């Protein structure tokens, strides 16, 4: 619930209401930023959290943070870009691109019909 | 299929289609007049099959459109067949027919901007004399 304009690498406005320590707006699900000094999670006001290499805190420790299964956006401009619409499967994308450039299996865009 | 979006392609297969054509309306032409080699000029079906000269004319009539100019390859290829078979009268009639076609090419273009070149790939062991 950060205030408008808050730096993307900054802290959230008021502290945790559980352990009275602050937290960054950015947080990972898992990954190496999970840091627990003792049995407590790390008071971040000490360390340089807008540093280049600062690792935001996560829920689960891992060598490496993981991917996510959510969906992703497709941004499209140019000829036939509107064929890229709605929720689709990922393999749909090059089929549009091929169709519109008149390459691949379907050369329908370059048919003499209209 | 590989032709640009708003262009006219035909495919013709007989002599009637070849002279029906309007060369102001055909961007891509494909014409395959026999299953294999075409008929010797002295054997040709006046009706279903065009002479070499007929094909050269509407070929130039199409290719004259492009304002950058054109390149055209013409092969009187059945002279080789005629000599290979030993049948001089066919081989010599094929050569005369390509000559006719060379005469046509001269009236449809001008020597000011067209370089044309007549040659042969090789010869035969054809002689004449006594
Ligand atoms: C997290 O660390 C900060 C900074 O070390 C703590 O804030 C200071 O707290 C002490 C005493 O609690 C005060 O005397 C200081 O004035 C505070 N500010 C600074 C800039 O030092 C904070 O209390 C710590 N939180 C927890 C839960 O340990
Ligand atoms: C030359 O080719 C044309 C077209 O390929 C032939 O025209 C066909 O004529 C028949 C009737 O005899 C029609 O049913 C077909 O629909 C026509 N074809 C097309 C593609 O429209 C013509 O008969 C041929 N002529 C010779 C002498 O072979
Ligand atoms: C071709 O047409 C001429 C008409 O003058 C005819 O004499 C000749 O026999 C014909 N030959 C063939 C093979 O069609
Ligand atoms: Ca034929
Ligand atoms: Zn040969």
């Amino acid at each position: 619930y950060t205030p408008r304009g808050n730096s993307i690498f900054g802290l959230a406005p008021m502290l945790s209401d559980t352990d009275k320590k602050p937290f960054t707006a950015i947080l990972y699900g898992n990954g190496p930023g999970y840091k627990v000094v003792g049995g407590e999670r790390e008071n971040v006001s000490m360390v340089d959290y807008a540093h280049n290499n600062y690792q935001a805190q996560s829920a689960v420790p891992l060598r490496h943070e993981t991917h996510g299964g959510e969906d992703v956006a497709v941004f499209s401009k140019g000829p036939m870009a509107h064929l890229l619409h709605g929720v689709h499967e990922q393999n749909y994308v090059p089929h549009v691109m091929a169709y519109a450039a008149c390459i691949g299996a379907n050369l329908g865009h370059c048919a003499p019909a209209a | 299929s590989f032709k640009p979006r708003y262009k006219h392609s035909h495919f013709i297969w007989n002599r009637t289609e070849l002279l029906t054509l309007d060369p102001h309306n055909v961007d891509y032409l494909l014409g395959l007049f026999e299953p294999g080699d075409m008929q010797y000029e002295l054997n040709r079906n006046n009706v279903t099959d065009p002479s070499l000269s007929e094909m050269v004319v509407v070929a130039i009539q199409i290719l004259r459109k492009n304002p950058k100019g054109f390149f055209l390859l013409v092969e009187g290829g059945r002279i080789d067949h005629g000599h290979h078979e030993g049948k001089a009268k066919q081989a010599l009639h094929e050569a005369v027919e390509m000559d006719r076609a060379i005469g046509q090419a001269g009236s449809l273009t001008s020597s000011e901007d067209t370089l044309t070149v007549v040659t042969a790939d090789h010869s035969h062991v054809f002689t004449f004399g006594g």
